């Protein structure tokens, strides 16, 4: 894999869809806003002045945290505090559900 | 290591049972009043699954330590390896043999000054069998890493051998669930000889039905005449008594010893319904109980060998334990299906002889054996199709090849069922090569 | 539900006894019927039915599949009589000996 | 002699089994999912 | 009664993963659906559905 | 108790490179304490048995 540095902003929570900003020459990351496409997943609690790295690769699927009951083959989305959640607006679809889910449980997901 | 695991974990307690022993007042309780050590049996007695480290009552410094080390041995046999046949070291195909029986021919001296060199071929019908399973087991035991966990060599060898033994059980799981899988298999192309019952756990009396329709079923198939009418191949074979197996659910045998009340003193019994061999369910949606034969399980083992590797880097080795086996059935060897529910009225039109050197010009008298499920008779259109040269067979399945044929041709009995809307056309096959004769003729009278 | 109950009840209770001592004695062995849910496996002499006595005559006279085999121990288990359990509708107990 | 033949000759498929361990999803055919030859022993398994 | 559940006990790496198998004992003839949970006093870490 | 695994097809192709996978075995445990410590006593006055 490719790997790069890049430092937390905001508490990073494990398997949280992340998203990305320019900082003070280096990366900064933080949960995804709601309603929108994630551009990386968390993978370890990271503090908000932690400083980490991130594995570049085209994963099939993410594995993350669902932020309600989700079902089989569901177009997801970001959520609260970058949870995954059920949509049907195709603008903020990142991926889809292969399995069930409940709130809290982790959800693999695959790319789209 | 691990932390903060109480005894219970995974546990949903349905009442404590450590009031209901304190709170008792006259109770059902009240003989567990005057155990002395009562509260302390109830709070690890279901066992520890974590292990929490347990200090010393009088010298607390001290650490209570394992004592005996307990190494299950359970066993998982095949409930079907009394099935299986021998070994074959070289070779993939099996091949079998059945040579069928002949007519009476009155004796009569005048007619034996012609037909002396009279040439009757005798009836072999034969069957091949080839390897089908080919797989492995696979284990790793890290031999260094597990010399931590064991004080003594007799627990440490002991526990490498239970590794070895869960090899050995997971082959006889799996090689049950093959031939728990050709029943399914050969009730799925139609070769079973069914016998219609109704739902037996509908009602008791439709269990004494199916009762009836078994042991009436295994007389008929240990009658030492024999008989064409219970085999897949149509040949007239027998079967022992004591070589007869009712493989059949656990659930649906239970119902049969209990409420059928002839059965139940049966048990214990090695000829009233044959060994009765309990299984699980079928996978097959209709299918409640099968008699069989000793011999229907063409079952072979080919090779069982355990090779090893060891890792250096990763001190450690592993065990690839290979079993190759022949598992397919006999459709010689009587067998009998017991099937609930909505049949076909026809479940198989077996043809014989079912190959044919037929000459050109020359003639081969076919017989369909229809195995219909209810009592009814049932027409069979025999067909030939295939070939180019206008061969045309008779309405009795008498063949007859049309001097210059030159293309192989297959021979079809075709029974329908149903009705004219949904013809279902359950269809027997046979097939023919044709020789070559070099006749003259054309044409006749 | 209850054995108890009606007569037409203990022929129940023995079905699902005969049933059960079945799957514990399966040679392919079985996940279920165990609470670390690893595939194990019973012998028939090794399957004990710890059950009530007043129970236990009232299955030996009713269900007459039973009373045949009162005198084996195919049937079900070692049948071992005792006063009986503590506990609220806990009416038989078919366990192993390894238990 | 024998050209193009099959192996099911006279065979009446009821149902085809390995499209039944195929399409299975706990419906009975669960036991034959972790089975690995299962598709070549139902092939020629029928003699 | 009981929900029992598979390889009780785990050592995982920290880029790692385990698959953790429900075995329900249901009285009646009834598929129970399982949700899958986890709890640690960190954060992160995740259960699938499955 | 050691549980039971897995059958893997024979696969002479896919067997070139992965001779060295290593399966971890189903292994599970159990521990058994000491639950029950009693006496009980009775006298024996016997010369006035006598």
């Amino acid at each position: 894999m490719v790997s790069f540095t890049a430092r937390a902003k905001s508490n990073v929570m494990a398997y949280r869809l992340l998203a990305y900003s320019q900082g003070d020459d280096i990366i900064e990351i933080s949960h995804a806003a709601e309603n929108t496409i994630p551009d990386y997943v968390a993978v370890k609690d990271v503090d908000k002045g932690d400083l980490t790295q991130v594995n570049m690769y085209p994963l099939a699927a993410w594995q993350v945290i669902a932020g309600s009951d989700i079902k089989v083959g569901d177009n997801l989305t970001t959520g609260k505090d970058g949870t995954a959640v059920p949509t049907d607006d195709p603008s903020t679809v990142f991926g889809y559900a292969v399995e069930e889910a409940q709130e809290g449980q982790l959800v693999t997901l695959v790319i789209s | 290591t691990f932390n903060d695991v109480k005894t219970s974990l995974g546990i949903t307690e349905s009442y404590d049972i450590v009031n209901a022993i304190r709170n008792s007042q006259g109770d059902n309780f009240k003989s567990y009043v005057p155990l002395a050590t009562a509260n302390n049996v109830a709070e690890v007695g279901a066992g520890i699954l974590i292990n929490q480290t347990v200090q010393n009552d009088f010298i607390t410094s001290l650490v209570d330590r394992i004592g005996l080390v307990v190494i299950r041995q359970v066993s998982l046999n095949n409930p079907l390896k009394k099935f299986k046949k021998g070994q074959i070291p070289l070779g993939r195909t099996i091949e079998e043999i059945y040579t069928d029986i002949t007519k009476e021919k009155q004796y009569d001296a005048e007619e034996a000054e012609q037909k002396v060199f009279e040439r009757e071929m005798p009836n072999v019908k034969t069957l091949f069998h080839e390897r089908n399973r080919q797989g492995f087991y696979h284990q790793t035991i890290q031999d260094d890493s597990l010399k931590t966990a064991f004080v003594s060599w007799g627990n440490f060898e002991s526990f490498v051998s239970s590794i070895i033994n869960a090899i050995y059980n997971s082959a006889e799981v799996d090689e049950y669930e093959y031939m728990k899988l050709l029943v399914d298999n050969y009730y799925s192309k139609g070769l079973f000889t069914t016998v219609k019952i109704d739902e037996p756990t509908s009602s008791t009396g439709a269990l004494t039905e199916f009762v009836k329709k078994m042991r009436a079923t295994a007389r008929k198939l240990t009658l030492p005449q024999g008989s064409r009418d219970w085999n897949s191949m149509a040949v007239r074979t027998r079967s022992y008594m004591e070589d007869l197996h009712l493989i059949i659910d656990a659930d649906l045998e239970a119902e049969l010893d209990v409420d059928v009340l002839a059965k139940a003193f049966n048990m214990n019994r090695t000829d009233f319904l044959g060994n009765v061999t309990v299984i699980d369910g079928f996978a097959s949606t209709g299918l409640e109980a099968v008699l069989v034969d000793k011999d229907w399980f063409m079952v072979y083992d080919n090779l069982h060998k355990m090779e090893t590797v060891r890792n250096p880097r990763g001190l450690y080795w592993n065990y690839y334990y290979h079993v190759w086996q022949t598992l397919s059935v006999s459709r010689f060897a009587n067998a009998v299906a017991f099937v609930s529910g909505d049949v076909p009225a026809v479940t198989q039109v077996i043809v014989s002889p079912n190959i044919a050197a037929v000459k050109q010009g020359g003639q081969q008298q076919f017989t369909a054996y229809v195995r219909a499920t209810n009592a009814k008779d049932h027409k069979v259109v025999w067909s030939v199709e295939g070939g180019s040269t206008g061969t045309a067979i008779t309405g009795d399945g008498l063949l007859s090849v049309s001097g210059n044929e030159d293309n192989q041709l297959t021979v079809k009995a075709t029974v329908d069922i149903g009705t004219e809307d949904k013809p279902k056309l359950v269809v027997g096959e046979a097939v023919v090569s044709i020789r070559p004769n070099n006749a003259s003729g054309g044409a006749q009278a």
